[PDB]
């Protein structure tokens, strides 16, 4: 899953996080992920 | 004149946080408290239990001491114990109210009641505000055929140990409340049986470290029955004649105590509260109905802590404090955090995440990792290793499922498990962490390469 | 000529790790130690202050035990507790024998010495392998002006407290070894005096956290003298007349104590090891130079722990044992890792990451937050607080830094902190994290809240 700050970010930013695809090593989801998402 | 943007019902762990956090953000709080502020964890609960644990490891430890040396003959008096447990309690909630002035709350002394959706009333009096956070907690669970009174006690009660220790002392619950209260009269002098329903102590959580913990408690003389209810008793000269029968029932048994604790559970304050006048939904066990962002059915009207939903625990009704003050004034929080749950007896039990079990059940390939704090160079040095750690992770991913730990200082050394499941660790992550040397936190270290088949103070 | 796969000079922890995990890795090893299998940590090191701490912790807190009704009058046996150090050490070095046997590792018995670079000489027989993991870790450092004796001690001298107790101590050094033996004489009876040369203790770690714990050590007793140094004695009727003077030298002062101990640092055992036979490169303090997969100058060859580099640490020792074990084993492993350190003294100091200095170096846009014990429900438990947690951070990207904790069990929460750092959490990470209330672990969460002005313990 994604870390407390992605997941707190991901809700103010209007995103979803489940219909994102991490860039992050693993697939993690990462702040540019959620905030490239965003707009 | 005076008007409130927040309302909040209660100044225990939940209420307080809730007061604290909105008052932060922006909002004029109205702190409503019908009795002592703190709530129960720190009036009668979490403080003056741990207080009392504390005491009795303090003089249980000498028994180990002698063997290193540390030669006397202790004495414990339970009146002055009991004074200071009572300071220890006194002064942080004297420190809760100092941090509600200090942000600017208001501590209004009275039992609210609401009497509309925005509305609430105390001592006659109305007050009315766009957002109101119910946090009443809960009470002692009564048990069928042992109404509370002089000879049945609950936990309050129990924790006036200066007020008479009975010679003979049945537990019944075998939850946290029940193990350390026993644990406790145990330290103390009383002979000490507990009884739990469960086939297992902690029902709720792993039953392998579970088991440890009740076997240590047996070691120190407390008779512990599992898969064993109690169904009644009956005053008599020489003390309580309760009995005892087998969970599913038959063979019917009988002990003599003096004294009854019921740990059973809690239950929810939540009527004559006014909720019905509010249109507030409720469930069927009591608790207020309320969605990841700790809304009720009433727009602008959120629920927290133990009246909210179970597990009834502090941290966890601290956090819903601080995600209901942050909806209040306009945010979007949701609670989706991993809640660790403890027990101070000693050896102490901590667990965070999924059993076996349950991470069966959610379609995991289950694997686990072990490791016996009798390997522990730290655990002996602190004059006894007596444990272990239990990783739960998926075979296929890697990752960390759940940690189960029994051991001394269970409790501290579950955080990193907490932050290790939040942040999405392997097990691989957990084992790469460089963790100091000598420690007891080493050991979900090695329980993870264990997990790995290669711990190096134990034999794979 | 006996050849094996591996060949391990030592069996400390970094040794006997490296040693364990080439061998469940398939390799045919041979482990080498010239004196007691375990190492320093476990004979002389972190094992017997680790215990000898722990028993003065005992015996200190029953004083605040008086104050919740624990009546004691406590007598240490000195030969006892020496007794049950001894034994501790017995069963952990007896430990890791059974472990090396247990995984299939041949022990040798001898003062190895290289005499190529694949070839080792040991008691006049020859032994080859294809990879070699130098481990022969450090000793104590002597200084000058100070030349071990009868009266000026070194570490493993210090620990044979049951040797009789000096009545006045002089402790040269503010390191780990320092502070810890000094507050182990400072509890048994005896005046302690403790000199450092650098303006703060602990000149490694955090300036703030350090001072801490230098006024709660000279709160007992202990004077602490920084930017100081010991330039010599003189040995007199009525005891010895230290000579210190400023760090950067000037007016001489004079102390007068019974004994001495030094404890400035320590020395990497790698004179007359035959490196200069083998063409390893050491350097100008005698460490062996060594990259992230712990390879020396010369392919195959590795060198780990205090004989490799600093920090001088026991789980530093370990991860480089595995490091260069796998490497030898044909994987691809690199050292690169947080490494934090601990000081066991009462309260603990522990440290990871970088200080508030370093990360402005680093370029950092450096933040804090702080949290006191003071404000800690779980400190007042366990007898009154006394401590604090401070969180380095960048004010820009929110990512965590450093921690530096002073307060008890610091060492057991740090690990928290370590994992946090490698797992790239923000300070938001962690103040989400949901820490178990009340434990000693929250000051971290709250510190971390701190962070963000929205602690609620304490007024920001
Ligand atoms: C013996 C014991 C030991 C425990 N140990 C631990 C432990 O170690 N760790 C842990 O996490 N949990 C522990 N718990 C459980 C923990 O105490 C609770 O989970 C926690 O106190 C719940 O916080 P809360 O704010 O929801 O409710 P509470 O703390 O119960 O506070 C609710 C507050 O609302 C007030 N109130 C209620 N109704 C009204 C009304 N109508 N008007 C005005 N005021 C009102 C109450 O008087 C009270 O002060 C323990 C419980 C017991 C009994
Ligand atoms: C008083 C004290 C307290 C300490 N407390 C702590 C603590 O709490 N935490 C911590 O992390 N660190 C602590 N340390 C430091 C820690 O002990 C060292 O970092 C650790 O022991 C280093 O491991 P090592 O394997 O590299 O070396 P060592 O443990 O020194 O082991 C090297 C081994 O090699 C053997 N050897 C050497 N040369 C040869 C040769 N030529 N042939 C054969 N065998 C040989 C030695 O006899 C020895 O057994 C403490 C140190 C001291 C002095």
């Amino acid at each position: 899953p994604a870390a407390p700050s992605i997941r707190r970010l991901a809700r103010e930013l209007g995103v979803d996080l489940t219909r994102l695809r991490g860039t992050g090593l693993a697939g993690r989801i990462t702040e540019e992920d959620v905030r490239r998402a965003a707009g | 004149m005076k008007t409130y943007d927040l309302i909040v019902i209660g100044t225990g762990p939940g209420g307080y946080h809730a007061a604290i956090r909105a008052a932060q953000l922006g909002l004029k709080v109205l702190a409503v408290e019908a009795g002592e502020v703190g709530g129960v964890c720190l009036n009668v609960g979490c403080i003056p239990t741990k207080a009392l644990l504390h005491a009795a490891e303090t003089l249980h430890h000498l028994k180990v001491a002698e063997g290193f040396g540390l030669k006397a003959k202790p004495e414990l008096d339970l009146k002055k114990l009991g004074g200071w447990r009572d300071q220890v309690v006194k002064k942080l909630t004297g420190g809760v109210g100092t941090l509600l002035k200090g942000n600017g709350v208001e501590l209004l002394r009275g039992f609210a009641r609401l009497v509309g959706p925005k509305e609430v009333e105390v001592g006659g009096e109305r007050y009315g505000a766009k957002s109101l956070i119910l946090a009443t907690g809960s009470e002692p669970l009564e048990l069928k055929g042992f109404p509370f009174g002089e000879d049945v006690w609950d936990s309050t009660r129990a924790l006036k140990v200066e007020e008479g220790l009975p010679k003979r002392l049945l537990v019944i619950g075998g939850g946290a409340v029940g193990l350390e209260l026993g644990q406790v009269y145990r330290r103390l002098g009383a002979e000490v049986t507990l009884i739990e329903y469960m086939p297992e102590i902690l029902p709720q959580g792993d039953p392998e470290t579970a088991a440890l913990l009740r076997r240590a408690l047996e070691k120190e003389g407390i008779r512990v029955r599992t898969k064993t209810k109690a169904v009644g008793y009956e005053k008599k000269k020489d003390g309580l004649h309760v009995r005892l029968e087998p969970a599913e029932g038959g063979e019917g048994e009988e002990v003599v105590v003096d004294k009854v604790l019921v740990a059973v559970g809690r239950k929810p304050r939540t009527e004559g509260l006014g909720l019905e006048k509010a249109g507030v939904k409720v469930d069927e066990r009591g608790f207020i109905r309320v969605n990841a962002r700790m809304e009720t059915s009433v727009p602008g009207v959120y629920a927290i802590g133990d009246a909210a939903r179970p597990p009834l625990l502090a941290h966890k009704a601290m956090r819903e404090g601080l995600i209901a003050a942050e909806n209040a004034a306009g945010k979007d929080s949701a609670f989706d955090y991993q809640v660790p749950s403890v027990v101070y007896t000693s050896p102490e039990w901590a667990g965070v995440g999924l059993t076996e079990e349950e991470a069966k059940r959610a379609g995991y390939k289950v694997k686990v990792g072990k490791f016996p704090l009798a390997a522990s160079g730290r655990a002996l040095t602190l004059g006894g290793a007596e444990g272990m750690v239990k990783v739960v992770g998926d075979e296929e991913t890697d990752l960390l499922l759940g940690v189960f730990i029994v051991g001394p200082q269970a409790g501290e050394l579950i955080a990193e498990a907490a932050l290790a499941l939040e942040m999405g660790a392997t097990l691989t992550d957990l084992a790469l962490t460089v963790h100091p040397h000598p420690t007891l936190s080493e050991s979900l270290m090695e329980a993870a390469e264990a997990f790995h088949k290669q711990a190096i103070h134990i034999l794979n």
